[PDB]
RNA sequence: AGAGCGCAAGGGUAGAAGGGGGCCUGACUGCGAGGCCUGCAAGCCGAGCAGGGGCGAAAGCCGGGCCUAGUGAACCGGUGGU
RNA sequence: UCCCCCGUGCCCAUAGCGGCGUGGAACCACCCGUUCCCAUUCCGAACACGGAAGUGAAACGCGCCAGCGCCGAUGGUACUGGGCGGGCGACCGCCUGGGAGAGUAGGUCGGUGCGGGGG
């Protein structure tokens, strides 16, 4: 399933691994 | 040293490999007779030579005693010698270089080795360098 | 890795050096003890199509016709690097159909 | 250094010695032959020259050959040679040993030491044209403990070495003396 | 240990060796009895 | 899954830029990422295998692949190991296994590491390979907070068709690899 | 003075030299490890005992890296 | 190939005898060609046949362990069966 | 009869290590893919299956190259079946016949059998 990475700094990444509810905190775009 | 324990007597067969060419230094000292040179023998030479030319030249002991000279404690026959009284020896066969000297003119490295030979059992013969290399 | 190619030699006679390429599949009845092959039914050194195992089945019966025409029987199979399985086993298929 | 060369054949090895004629051999890529050279003549010729200078060999054929003493076998027990080798040259590059000279006294001996020369000759790959009689080595600034390696020598034109350029030519060593003897035989 | 296996449905035997402590609590290996041909065996 | 944002970074952005910095002759020379082999050398949880399962399966969340275990050889009595009880969680991934994980990494794993100036560019061993270690492994996307009972770290591994690392320094970086320079 | 021991000499080595008629299945070589090996009609057993699998003559071949084998060529 | 191959050593060995996995238990019964060694006694190696099996697709391989120590005539007794 | 390639034997480095270079028509390798057979302690790396497109880079095939390894005379000797002479011994020497290692000269990046494809 195409995961959904929703970090605080926009940058919503879509990749592949379990549960598309990846609330990241300040990723690569910050 | 490491090796391991007491070794057998052996036989001073001929002169075959017992023999060399002066490799280090100007003059040289070599053996005419086969024999079992001891440690303290070599030492007896080492010292004398240096006591001759204090602050003199450098000496090279080409031979090396790694044969356990054995002996027995004044009794008889049970077991083989605890030995090691004299210590460890070198099989020296005619033609064999034993003492190299350098940093000393003729009269120096001449009266140096000769003396050595007199702390030595067998007969000796000082050597120049001719040219015989390899 | 020629351990398998080893033991077979001491066994008996009339080997079967099965060698399969990437789309091809050779085979050789080689009589050791002198280094002389007799029949060597090729595949893509022959004229066969291109379906590997399909072509491998046929590359077995092609040996049978050249086997009894020179008088052979010993099935002594040689399995080199390849493990007994497909294009290498359908090599036995037709070669053991009769 | 010239020397009259003689031809040996079936003559027994030892019997030649009982003539003062040391047996020998010349040879190379294009030749092989047995020989024998007088010992006294040889000796005088060899001492001075050795395995550096080239020694010509005059055969009963009016032949002059540019040979080199590849090796010489000596009889352990009273240094005296049994057999000699002679390597015939041509004019193609060839390996051989060249003599050495060390000018001036180092900062070692002058202060108080002894010159420990490791070699008296270095191995060089050179043509029969170029056969330098000696290779200068300015051993002046060689403090006690230092040394001059093969990587810094007076290599004349068209004379490339043959041993490792890391091999050591010689070294400046500490003088051994009596003042040591109190500490030596002590601990 | 010293062991000899016996045959089921009969009483045949054979030479063997037990080890006790090490993994050797149960012992029911196959053999080849005389009366007929092939059956299971035991311990003790 | 033969399609992902970092797979074409190489294809349609990093490949032609690699011919610019070196210029090759054959298409099969351009240094090629194609072999990541993660490992977890935890001699810590050596005694109990209980924590071992929680570490591997948790490892499966980030690797996205079935994990296996490496057994030890000699006998480190000094930290108490003998035959092959010791444990290292190894899992080799190729194809698009690595391309989906390395996407969570350079875009989501590295940045969220506690103070990360940049990778350590000394980690080029000579050949076209590269290595790095970490502590907190929860710097990963799937791993949550009420799931970590210990901050057991790991150390990865990367292979490439690169002879000289100067080529590696240009391949990894172009695919979005943040170094300390 | 613990030192008066030794082992009953096991009397090894080869027992049939090349060129020699050997009967059906007699012994050829009793060796330590693998100084020798089988060969045309030459089996061996647990101690590494080379013997014949038929009658015939014994012969010694030398195959460097491959070692040394000893086989029998028969006559029938 | 300096490792490993339970343990001393030695020979040997990766072109496996070493290391992992699967299925299994020929650590078979009944004999034994021919030899090794040997004063005797004893020790040792083993092709192959019959029955009945085991792993293998087959060829085949298996009468314990890479091998060389890990042992005791005979007498007198213990238990089982035919 | 001749050349290239493929499989596979034979000697067991004079075959090897390293260097440069050349081959993609055929053939081999890589490679496309993991539906199938089938496979990984995890992975299509190995094993395995279906197949065109791309390539000679790797792997490999073939040369050139002596720096390593390897091979290595002739001669002499040591040693030595056998025979014999000298000395207190440690030992020494001759005859006869045999005759190494080491090193030198120098050799080598090899040879060939059968089967098959191909001009």
């Amino acid at each position: 399933v195409p995961a959904r990475i929703i970090c605080g700094c926009g940058n919503v990444i879509e990749t592949y691994s379990t549960k598309p509810e990846i609330y990241v905190e300040v990723c690569s775009k910050c | 040293r490491m090796k391991y324990r007491k070794q057998q007597r052996g036989r001073l067969k001929g002169a075959t490999k017992g023999g060399d060419y002066v490799a280090f230094g100007d003059f040289g000292l070599v053996a005419l007779e086969p024999a079992w040179i001891t440690a303290q023998q070599i030492e007896a030479a080492r010292v004398a030579m240096v006591r001759h030319f204090r602050r003199g030249g450098k000496i090279f002991i080409r031979i090396f005693p790694d044969k356990p000279y054995t002996k027995k404690p004044l009794e008889v026959r049970m077991g083989k010698g605890k030995g090691n009284v004299e210590g460890y020896v070198a099989v020296v066969k005619p033609g064999r270089v034993m003492f190299e000297v350098a940093g000393v003119t003729e009269e120096q490295a001449m009266e140096a080795l000769r003396i050595a030979g007199h702390k030595l059992p067998i007969k000796t013969k000082i050597v120049r360098r001719d040219a015989y290399d390899e | 890795k020629f351990r398998v190619r080893n033991r077979i030699k001491r066994t008996g006679r009339l080997r079967l050096s099965v060698f399969r390429s990437l789309k091809h599949i050779y085979a050789q009845i080689i009589d050791d003890e002198k280094g002389v092959t007799l029949v060597s039914a090729s595949s893509l050194a022959l004229k066969l199509k291109g379906n590997k195992t399909e072509v491998a089945r046929q590359v077995g019966r092609a040996l049978a016709e050249k086997a009894l025409a020179l008088g052979i029987k010993q099935v002594a199979f040689d399995r080199g690097p390849y493990k007994y399985h497909g294009r290498v086993k359908a090599l036995a298929e037709g070669a053991r159909e009769g | 250094y010239r020397l009259k060369a003689y031809y040996r054949e079936g003559e027994k090895p030892s019997a030649l010695r009982r003539a003062g004629k040391l047996p020998g051999v010349m040879y190379n890529r294009h030749l092989n032959r047995k020989v024998y050279v007088d010992l006294v003549e040889f000796d005088k010729v060899f001492r001075q020259a050795s395995i550096h200078h080239v020694i010509v060999l005059e055969l009963p054929d009016g032949q002059s050959l540019p040979t080199l003493v590849r090796q010489v076998n000596l009889d352990k027990r009273r240094r005296r040679p049994e057999h000699v080798d002679f390597f015939v040259l041509s004019d193609e590059p060839v390996e051989m040993y060249v003599p050495l000279r060390f000018v001036g006294t180092p900062a070692g001996v002058r202060a108080g030491g002894v010159l420990q020369e490791i070699h008296r000759d270095i191995l060089v790959k050179v043509s029969p044209r170029n056969i330098p009689e000696f290779i200068e080595v300015d051993v002046s600034g060689l403090e006690i403990g230092d040394s001059l390696h093969a990587s810094d020598l007076k290599l004349p034109p068209g004379v490339e070495l043959a041993v490792s350029p890391e091999e050591t030519i010689a070294a400046v060593v500490p003088p051994e003396d009596v003042e040591k003897l109190a500490e030596e035989a002590a601990a | 240990l010293l062991l000899e296996c016996t045959e089921c449905k009969r009483r045949n035997y054979a030479t063997e060796k037990n080890k006790r402590n090490t993994p050797n609590k149960l012992e029911l290996r196959k053999y080849c009895p005389w009366c007929r041909k092939h059956t299971v065996h035991r311990e003790v | 899954p033969l399609d992902l944002a970092l797979k074409r970074k190489y294809y349609e952005e990093v490949r032609p830029e690699l011919i610019r910095r070196f210029g090759y002759q054959n298409v099969w020379e351009v240094p090629r990422l194609e072999k990541v082999v993660i490992n977890q050398g935890l001699g810590e949880a050596k005694e109990d295998a209980r924590i071992l399962e929680k570490a591997a399966q948790e490892l499966a969340l980030i690797t996205g692949q079935k994990p296996a275990v490496t057994r030890a050889k000699k006998s480190i009595s000094n930290f108490k190991l003998r035959k092959g009880m010791p444990i290292g969680l190894r899992v080799t991934l190729r194809r698009d296994r690595m391309w989906i994980f390395l996407e969570k990494l350079l875009n989501v794993a590295l940045p969220r590491i506690r103070d990360f100036r940049g990778l350590n560019p000394n980690s080029f061993d000579g050949r076209g390979n590269y290595n790095l270690g970490l502590r907190e492994q929860l710097i990963f996307p799937e791993i949550t907070y009420d799931m970590v009972d210990a901050l057991r770290g790991m150390d990865i591994a990367v292979v490439t068709t690169a002879e000289t690392d100067e080529e590696a320094r240009a391949l990894l970086e172009l695919l979005g690899f943040p170094f300390r320079k | 003075t613990k030192n008066g021991r030794d082992s009953q000499a096991k009397r090894l080595g080869v027992k049939r030299y090349e060129g020699q008629v050997v009967r059906a299945g007699n012994i050829l070589v009793r060796q330590r490890g693998t100084r020798f090996k089988p060969g045309k009609n030459v089996g061996m057993g647990r101690d590494f005992t080379l013997f014949a699998l038929v009658d015939g003559v014994v012969e010694f071949q030398d195959r460097g890296r491959l070692g040394r084998y000893v086989h029998v060529r028969p006559l029938a």
